[PDB]
């Protein structure tokens, strides 16, 4: 799992 | 000089060091974010974030595993509650001069330190206005800056964790 997310 | 203040004083401890001004930086967090709570709401902060670049999902690896997609508020209610449960902890955070801090202790420190700045991301990204407003940018901006001062002296976050305000990093 990943906690944070990563946008653009 | 904050440079100077945050090196390791003489012949001092390292671990003892990093626990003590962890707490104190989660205090300082935990007034600043205090002092806007009333302008972060579920309304205005619907996920918690570092601007539309970054969504945070609140877990802590062991009661939650798989994060939780939740408002700013209440992912910060996680994550404070979280920290104060561990420097509460007298096998994590020793008050006692018997207790030695476990063997762990600089990954526990790092953790609460990675999740710690978030709220200054979400706080820098989402309401400098409302700190404008309430004429608390110095001491946002101090204590960032000694938070940030303290992590790059021990190396306490890795770069990628510290990208969304990398540029205002950059100019301290
Ligand atoms: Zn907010």
């Amino acid at each position: 799992y990943h906690s944070v997310v990563r946008y653009a | 000089n904050l440079r100077q203040a945050v090196m390791l004083p003489e012949g001092e401890d390292l671990n003892e060091w990093i626990a003590v001004n962890t707490v104190d930086f989660f205090n300082q967090i935990n007034m600043l974010y205090g002092t806007i709570t009333e302008f972060c709401t579920e309304a205005s902060c619907p996920v918690m974030s570092a601007g539309p670049r970054y969504e945070y999902h609140w877990a802590d690896g062991t009661n939650i595993k798989k994060p939780i997609k939740c408002s700013a508020p209440k992912y910060i209610d996680y994550l404070m509650t979280w920290v104060q449960d561990q420097l509460d902890d007298e096998t994590l955070f020793p008050s006692k001069i018997g207790v030695p801090f476990p063997k762990n202790f600089m990954s526990v420190a790092k953790t609460i330190l990675k999740r710690l700045f978030r709220v200054y991301a979400h706080i820098y990204h989402q309401h400098f206005d409302s700190v404008m407003q309430l004429q608390e940018e110095a001491h946002l901006n101090t204590s960032f800056k000694h938070f940030i001062f303290f992590v790059q002296e021990f190396n306490l976050i890795d770069r990628r964790e510290l990208a969304p305000l990398q540029e205002l990093i950059e100019k301290l």
